[PDB]
Parts: structure tokens; C-alpha cells; sequence
């Protein structure tokens, strides 16, 4: 719903995963030229990993299951683990180095 | 903001107030820990003319003097910017920048600091030599270089920042800004040395 | 915009009225690769001392220049101003090119 409508409307192919809110679903429906009511009515109830490929790169709009990547190759941001860091016992600090 | 969480945590959290009563600490934000822009916005009310440049130059000179007097790790005269958190005296800054605007020189033409024409008392001592820690300004002889008496000329180096300096003095004498200008342990002496550091 | 000409009327670069030391050398000559600015004698044309008049060629862009100087020394802009193999030295020479 934040992407510009004109830019989105010119995208060749859409990969609509599970969508929760209604505004985004309405925008996606308004930014597609091949609408099947049965397929587009299933958006808020898609499993984790399913997709609905719509556009000129496929013969028909179709509900697929994207093949999982090989084990050990999974995207992951190495953000700090709050629970693990906070569960550790506290140690005496030294803020002269920080200063 | 409303101070309503102090009672929720009886002894499980440190409380930093402005006016402590029994055991709560005191909130203290030293002014030299700020940047140049924030300090100007909070103290002088947002100067925009050449007075801002004059204040920046004075602050930089004071910081350079403080670095010269006191050793600091990894900081030299080449890698010191205005925003470096190095202590500097605000009272000395105000005293210099104000005395360079109202006091009169005893000799015309030049305004050397050694030719200060302070109005002396009957006994010989000056009436008001002025103080730095105290915000009282010194008294000077009237500006009149006519015939008959000695020729005394006004200061020839002052800027047009008398009003912001008066405002800064009023803030300095305000007991509501102690958490900035008169912090408990982070007070800055005349030579730029504090009891403790930012650590 | 800061350094003052030793003689009024003309703003020649060779007449830079810098602050000299007791030995004779200037207090701060100034560096280019480093961002230290040169030191200059105070502007004063009164009697007793020499006539020092500030340069009249200076523009009104002191604040943007100060901001750029602050940015140059910021270690967060190394990718922009201090590229490893694309660092431009004083005479405009690069170790490598965009290829």
C-alpha cells in the first residue's frame, strides 16, 4: 500500500504471499490485470511458503509451493540475541575504554 | 516525564531527579558534553550572525587551551574539532566576551588588555575589579576623551552580542539550570579541570 | 575567506598574514591532506602595528565549508571520500580508474 500505484501496475509478474491487512490486498487486486476471484480470495489464508504467481511469465495464475533452499543456505540477519545476552551473568565493566 | 514511575519501583531502580530529597540521585548533564549546535540552541537561543562564529572561535580556543594544560589520550591540536567532548570553562568565556565589549581602554587607538581603564576608588583600589566565578561584571570609567582630563576610549574590538551575553549571564545566575551549568562533580574550574570525567 | 592579506587593497595569496612564531616560522602553516586550517594574524589596521585587512574575495559559504570539513574527518564516510584504490591525491592522480 506504500508503493506507488503507477510503478506497481507496470510490474510484469507478481508473487503474492500471505497478506494480512485489507488495504494491501485491495492495492494488489487493483494493480493486477489477470484477476480470478477464486484465486485472489485465498490470499489471507496461505501457508508459510506458498505463493500465487500472476503475470505474463506463466501460462495461468497458479498457486505453487516454492522449493525450499538446500539446508545450510537460509537468509539470516545476525542481529543480537536479546534473551541470550540478557540471560548471561553480569561482569564488572570498564568504561574508560569506551570513553 | 510526569514522574509517576518512581513509586512503582521502590528499591529496584535508580531514580535521577532534579531536586533530590532523601536517597534519589541528581540528574546532571554537563554542558561541555554537548555539541556546538546543541549548546548554542540551549544557551544562546540560536544565534545566526557573525556572533555565532565568534562564539565558535572562543569555544575552540578554550578547548585548545584545555588540551594544552591537561593531557588527553589520542587527541592533538590536529585532530580536535569543535564537537570533541573536552571540558571548557563557560564562566571564563562569558567574562572574556563581555569584558571585551563594555570595559574601556586607558589609551585611545589601541585596546590592549593591559590598558584597562577601571574606575578606581578614593583609596586607590578599583571600585569593582569584577569576578569570574561570580557573574558580577567589573566597573569601568566613563567613555569621554575630551580636553582637560585624560583621554579614555571605549573598546574597539567588541562584537554586537551584548544581548546574548546578558541572557547567558541571566541563565548562569538562574538556580533552575544547575543540572547544566553547575553539575555536582562535573563542574569546570577556570583552568578547565573537573573532579570527574564522562566515564 | 579567513586568511588575511598582509597589505590592504590587494588580496594576493603570497601576502598571507599568518601568525609567526618567535623563531620565525608560522604558528600553523596548514595542511591539505589533513584538515587543519592555517593560522592567520588578527585583522587590525590601527596605529602602532601594521595594517591588516581581511580578504574581500571571500563568499558567504563559511557554514557549508565548515560542514564539509566536519564530514571529511568523519570515519563513516570512508566509502565516499577515502576510497582505498580511488583516493585522489593533491595533483589529481588515482591509483586505479572506474574500469
Amino acid at each position: 500500500s506504500e508503493i506507488d500505484s503507477t510503478i506497481l501496475s507496470q510490474c510484469g509478474t507478481l508473487f503474492a504471499l500471505r497478506m494480512n491487512n485489507s488495504s494491501d490486498r485491495n492495492h494488489v487486486l487493483g494493480a493486477v490485470s489477470d484477476s480470478f476471484e477464486g484465486l485472489m480470495g485465498m490470499l489471507p489464508t496461505l501457508r508459510t511458503g506458498e505463493a500465487i504467481i500472476i503475470g505474463e511469465s506463466v501460462r495461468l495464475p497458479m498457486r505453487t509451493i516454492i522449493s525450499p533452499p538446500p539446508f545450510g543456505r537460509r537468509p539470516d540477519s545476525l542481529d543480537p540475541d536479546v534473551t541470550a545476552k540478557w540471560s548471561n551473568n553480569r561482569v564488572q565493566g570498564d568504561y574508560k575504554e569506551v570513553l | 516525564i510526569h514522574g509517576e514511575y518512581a513509586a512503582a519501583f521502590k528499591g529496584k531502580a535508580k531514580v535521577y531527579k532534579v531536586t533530590p530529597s532523601n536517597n534519589e540521585l541528581k540528574l546532571s548533564i554537563p554542558y561541555w558534553a554537548l555539541t556546538c549546535d546543541e549548546f548554542l540552541s540551549v544557551a544562546f537561543g540560536g544565534l545566526e550572525g557573525s556572533g555565532r562564529n565568534a562564539l565558535i572561535d572562543k569555544i575552540y580556543e578554550l578547548k585548545l587551551q584545555t588540551l594544552k594544560r591537561q593531557e588527553y589520550e589520542g587527541i592533538n591540536e590536529d585532530s580536535l574539532t569543535v564537537d570533541t567532548p573536552i571540558p571548557f570553562s563557560i564562566h571564563k568565556l562569558w567574562f572574556d566576551l563581555y569584558r571585551a565589549e563594555i570595559s574601556t581602554h586607558y589609551v585611545q587607538g589601541s585596546h590592549s588588555e593591559e590598558n584597562e581603564a577601571l574606575l578606581l576608588g578614593e583609596d586607590g583600589n578599583p571600585v569593582q575589579k569584577g569576578d569570574s566565578l561570580k557573574v558580577v561584571p567589573p566597573i569601568y570609567m566613563p567613555h569621554t576623551q575630551a580636553q582637560g582630563a585624560t583621554k579614555i576610549y571605549l573598546s574597539n574590538r567588541g562584537k554586537n552580542i551584548r544581548k546574548p551575553l546578558e541572557g547567558l549571564a541571566s541563565l548562569l545566575k538562574d538556580p533552575r539550570y544547575e543540572f547544566l551549568f553547575n553539575a555536582d562533580d562535573w563542574s569546570v574550574n577556570l583552568d578547565g579541570k573537573t573532579n570527574k570525567d564522562l566515564d
